[PDB]
């Protein structure tokens, strides 16, 4: 079991995106997620995060802008970013806690990241 | 209606993935009180000239024939929010239509209802029976684990103390009761009994008909029974007892058996979108029933009379606001949905008192009533005494 992301590409400031992070196959719980970014020339940094209950807290810099959320229905979370500025622009990567079945423990999953390039 | 109605599978199914086979014998406990309340409805209907609406009215003044109208009518839309919710969620994992918006849809289910109308009405029903049954037998299936006895060991076997004491497992249990003996049935079977064979003025042997009715009240009871024991045996055995504690919607059951181990991926998979059709199913067959008693209460207490098709669209609008409230509030929260779900089950347990008496009152008064009104009166006092309990602990 594989975690993928998608949604990324390339925009120009001002518009919006919004990011895909499934697994590659049938899962029944992502219990917890993460989503980090790492501008070029820059240190890893932690964006997003969504919690089991549902709640969410973001950078003070991407707050306000940025939404994280989980799809129950298909077990992805996505990461609605709004208003892109050009410092935005960096890989993104998933963190996600996977709940393979029902009474399996809670395995710690990462993923490749994907590119944002905010333009102009 | 009994066992494909959401409101029962959402509180059965909670009610063993939280709190194991316990709530076993409120769901006997209801499942016999509402055979037995049934009957009472089909005596005051086949007896007397009409039916419990009608019959309240008689006995209230117009301003407090309004206030049970209200809380009847309460009672009807509670039901037809389990049915919403239910409808937009089965979307949600089928069409990945979001709640907000499949919410919005059911209103003009109506509409779509017409499109099935033209293509056979019994046509249809052996797709969904089939339907109903396969999914049925996935449930049935996914029971393993299973201690012969740990069931019985609470199942009618009563564990009260739990049951009444934290708010968790007597939450579940008013939703249960809500579900199991639901309000605007009471009002509905006391005047559609009243369409059976028998003399209306004179002849006495309409208890001929009361015997047939109330057979038939027991028949689909008793199943009832078997599927809300089989609903929480079934989230029992997936959600109970685990370090995560899943409290066990629809959600959970959806991708229980979409990835359990034994059932394959592509197999697996077809058990899960199968639950959600029928889940769906469940919605458009209990708003036709939820329809026509509506009729029966609003011109039973306030004498007014307009077709179903408006009252059909005034219930349903009325329905999905809270329901859309909800869905903004919590930002589209499917958990906090569900809760909503489960909630309306418990003011179906709210309504239930105001027309229990009633029905308790017509029943011991003129002639073909009942020898013992004892195992009835405890029944509603005891009911109370929860719902108020329930009512001020939580405030
Ligand atoms: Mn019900």
């Amino acid at each position: 079991v594989q975690l993928q992301e998608s949604g990324g590409g390339l925009v120009q400031a001002g518009g919006s995106l919004r990011l895909s992070c499934a697994a590659s196959r049938s899962i029944f719980s992502i219990d917890t997620a993460n989503w980090y970014r790492q501008p070029p020339g820059m240190q890893r940094e932690l964006v997003a995060t969504i919690t089991r209950d549902g709640n969410a807290n973001y950078a003070d810099s991407v707050k306000g802008r940025f939404t994280i959320s989980r799809d129950r229905a298909r077990n992805t979370v996505y990461l609605q970013m709004n208003s892109l500025k050009p410092e935005d622009t960096g890989v993104y990567y998933c963190n996600a806690a996977i709940r393979t079945t029902v009474r399996t423990s809670a395995q710690e999953y990462w993923g490749q990241g994907t590119q944002v390039t905010v333009s102009s | 209606v009994g066992y494909m109605d959401p409101g029962n599978w959402i509180t059965s199914m909670q009610g063993g993935a939280q709190y194991g086979y316990t709530l076993l014998f409120v769901i006997l406990i209801s499942s016999l009180a509402a055979m037995l309340l049934q009957s009472m409805t089909v005596r005051l209907g086949i007896a007397t000239g009409k039916d419990l609406a009608q019959m309240t009215r008689h006995f209230l003044s117009k301003p407090v024939a309004i206030i049970f109208w209200i809380i009847a009518e309460l009672a009807i839309i509670a039901t037809d929010i389990a049915e919403v919710i239910g409808s937009a969620i089965a979307l949600d994992l089928i069409f990945g239509i979001p709640l907000i918006v499949g919410a919005l849809i059911t209103v003009f289910d109506v509409f779509l209802l017409l499109f099935i109308m033209r293509f056979g009405f019994r046509k249809i029903e052996a797709i969904v029976g089939t339907l109903i049954f396969t999914v049925l037998a996935i449930f049935v299936f996914e029971v393993f684990i299973s201690s012969p006895q740990l069931t019985d060991i609470l199942n009618g076997f009563v564990p009260h103390k739990e049951i009444v004491t934290n708010q968790g497992i007597l939450y579940i249990a008013l939703g249960i009761i809500g579900a199991t003996i639901m309000p605007h049935n009471l009002y509905l079977h006391s005047s559609i009994v009243q369409s059976r064979k028998y003399d209306r003025h004179d002849n006495e042997e309409k208890a001929q008909a009361i015997k047939y009715a109330t057979i038939d009240s027991n028949l689909q009871l008793s199943i009832a029974f078997v599927v809300n024991c089989l609903l929480l045996t079934l989230g029992a055995a997936l959600f109970f007892g685990t370090k995560t504690n899943d409290l066990g919607g629809f959600y959970d059951l959806y991708h229980a058996l979409k990835t359990e181990p034994v059932l394959g991926a592509t197999l697996g998979g077809v058990m899960s979108t199968l639950f959600a059709v029928a889940l769906l199913a469940s919605g458009q067959n209990s708003t036709i029933t939820g329809t026509l008693a509506g009729q029966i209460v609003m011109e039973g207490f306030l004498r007014l009379s307009i077709p179903n098709w408006l009252r059909r669209l005034i219930t349903r609008s009325l329905a999905v606001i809270p329901v859309i409230i909800c869905l903004i509030i919590f930002k589209g929260n499917s958990e906090k949905i569900e809760q909503l779900l489960v909630f309306s089950q418990v003011f179906l347990s709210i309504a239930l008192p105001f027309s229990l008496i009633p029905l308790q009152l017509a029943t011991s008064n003129k002639k073909l009533m009942g020898p013992f009104i004892n195992k009835t009166w405890v029944n509603i006092i005891s009911w109370t005494l929860i719902v108020i309990l329930s009512g001020l602990n939580v405030y």
